[PDB]
């Protein structure tokens, strides 16, 4: 299951003549795009290398 | 019936509400719809609030259609359920408005909101003016405005022309025929009267104020030039000094050099500057050069 | 008379060109801009679709 | 019967309705349906609503079908069942309405409601504009607006021009004809009549109050100016101040300066005005220049 | 009736106003708007503010 969550503030005017605005006349734009199930546990570093990543001296 | 047409009341005013409408109804002159993109997307806006939805990739060519702006007064103390009169202007490339049609037109305020509502036909004259029409009730009042008028006891009279005599004698008139502290002034344009607290008090003291007569004492000497129009008048208080005048091909009915005689009145000033033979725009030139010089004992304004 | 237009595989119908026949055609009076009228010797313009 | 034309009871409005329908049986004057897609759309909507349904790739080229657009006025307490007059206009590339017939059109108001029928046969002058009509009686009406007549005792009278003497006028005429406190005036528009609870007795009391005959004081000074169809209308309290004016080819019939006398009455103020010997075109811009000056001493209206 | 048309009161005064405007109802003879893209620009800008996006 994908999830595409969006939020904002949109003035009247930048509004088109078809009820449409671009995502970039949107002022507090907040856009999220995730995902569940094995596909997006597969993107997921593991508990070891993440430790590794922010704990090793290099 | 004088100070009715020298003053107004203080919040007794005129509004200017402005709109947009289509006009159908057309016999083949209305907005060519290709240099115009707004009337075709408008007619599928209210074609689509009425529940037809076009396609929005098609080609739209109408004739009997033109975009129109609507313009519109909101009188004083405007109740809802009101008509009033209307101006409906072409806005492009549309040829005549002649037998159109305004549909349902908003009328918004200078805050963007709906005082009015404007629908009807439109009478176009038809050297007469083909894109501009006007009808007659053609909107009704839908919003009404509040104000402040039977509250306090204090109404403020604003003079159409500043002039501190005339405030004094519309003061002096008020007084002598209501009361002694009635009326007072305040500068050369607003005279402040007492009224009693209530509406209808407020009401009868107003209308037994506006139909007051007030002789008017003299004004300014002022001569008025319209260059665009070509036109000149002057105020009874002009007056003339004596001196010498010459343009070109002007001659004494003789030398270039005409002698213009002091003038009292306006009769005289008319003789005196009829004598000189001058065309109205030669007289514009001839009144310039004599209120540089001098002779002319009046105030100039170009409009 | 058939016209042809964009996305339609089918050619439209537009109308028919009808001839007028007459029975003595040296007989119509010239009225000048080519054109030919009825007189009392060549009446009766038939009409016909062409070919019949 | 001068109250009832002098103003209007609070409550008794008209609205406006707006509605889409087509008009068939024109003689080959109707759209050309390739520049308006929505005649055919909806033709479409119609024959699949009634049964018939054409397949969407289809070249429906007709000549017989206009798609026009339905006004009508929404009449004060209307009841189902009762038929009003509607405009029908055409809204793109017809060339005329002569002998068409409007199909079953719903009146919608500006709430998106349908509060009318309308189905008739057009009348069409036949010079004269061919893609307008009116159907007398060609609407019926389907919904009823509710209205707090009857409720309360106070009833407000509408003056259609804003007087404070006028509204001061209707009050005291209400007070002499139907005792003391019956009106009373709240500000120059509005006049507050009280009544008996109920529908029967304020119908009875309008009825008298319709009828009354009250003496018009006199208005403003005004002089209204039709530039788009070249008109000039003076009322009759316009009164001249004397002063001279010039204008391009006017002359004293002489002089280009000619005087203009002081007048108190509209018929001097006419004489002196056809003595200046100028065109209403001309006489627009003279006008305009006095006004300026203030020879005009009255309201210069350009309508 | 001489002084007020010899002099002028002080703080009695005239001020100048100017703005910007479009004029319609025109019979043809208006803008060519191809050279003069600002009367397009503000007839749009009047026309998002009544609440139509061209």
């Amino acid at each position: 299951t994908e999830f595409i969550r969006f939020s904002g503030v949109v003035n009247p005017r930048t509004i088109s003549g078809s009820n449409s605005v671009p995502s970039t006349q949107v002022a507090d734009a907040r856009i999220e795009y995730v995902g569940n199930g094995y596909i997006n546990e597969a993107q997921n570093m593991g508990w070891l290398q993440r430790f590794f990543l922010n704990l090793s001296p290099m | 019936e004088r100070i009715r047409d020298l003053t107004s009341v203080q919040g007794v005013r005129e509004n200017s509400l402005i709109g947009y409408g289509l006009v159908v109804g057309l016999d083949g002159t209305g907005d060519q719809t290709t240099q115009t993109p707004f009337t075709t997307q408008t007619l599928n806006n209210m074609l689509s609030q009425l529940g037809i939805t076009v396609p929005t990739g098609t080609n739209m060519q109408l004739k009997n259609v033109a975009a129109v702006m609507v313009t519109a007064s909101y009188p004083p103390f405007a109740r809802q359920g009101q008509t009033i009169d209307v101006v409906v202007s072409s806005m492009g490339n549309a040829k005549s408005l002649r037998g159109g049609t305004l549909l349902m037109t908003p009328l918004k305020g200078v805050d963007s909101q709906v005082y009015a509502l404007a629908q009807g036909n439109i009478l176009v004259g038809g050297v007469n003016q083909l894109n501009g029409g006007r009808i007659t009730n053609g909107a009704i009042i839908e919003r009404e405005l509040p104000t402040q008028f039977g509250a306090g006891n204090t109404i403020n009279l604003q003079l159409n022309d500043e002039d501190f005599t005339m405030a004094q004698q519309i003061t002096d008139a008020i007084n002598r025929a209501r009361g002694y502290g009635s009326a007072t002034a305040l500068d050369a344009r607003t005279v402040q009267v007492r009224v009693p607290s209530g509406n209808s008090s407020q009401v009868r003291f107003l209308a037994d104020i506006q139909n007051m007569e007030v002789n008017v004492t003299p004004q300014d000497a002022k001569v008025v030039i319209n260059s665009r129009t070509g036109s000149v008048v002057m105020n009874r208080e002009v007056t003339l000094d004596s001196c010498a005048v010459a343009q070109g091909n002007l001659s004494v009915t003789g030398g270039s050099l005409q002698s213009v005689r002091s003038s009292a009145n306006l009769n005289s000033v008319v003789r005196a500057l009829n004598a000189l033979g001058a065309t109205p725009m030669d007289l514009m030139s001839i009144l310039q050069s004599m209120q540089s010089a001098g002779c002319l004992r009046a105030k100039l304004e170009i409009i | 008379v058939s016209v042809t237009q964009q996305g339609q595989a089918a050619p439209v119908q537009v109308g028919q060109l009808n001839l007028t026949t007459f029975m003595n055609d040296t007989g119509l009076e010239s009225i000048g801009e080519n054109l030919y009228i009825e007189t009392q010797s060549s009446g009766a313009p038939n009409e016909s679709t062409p070919g019949l």
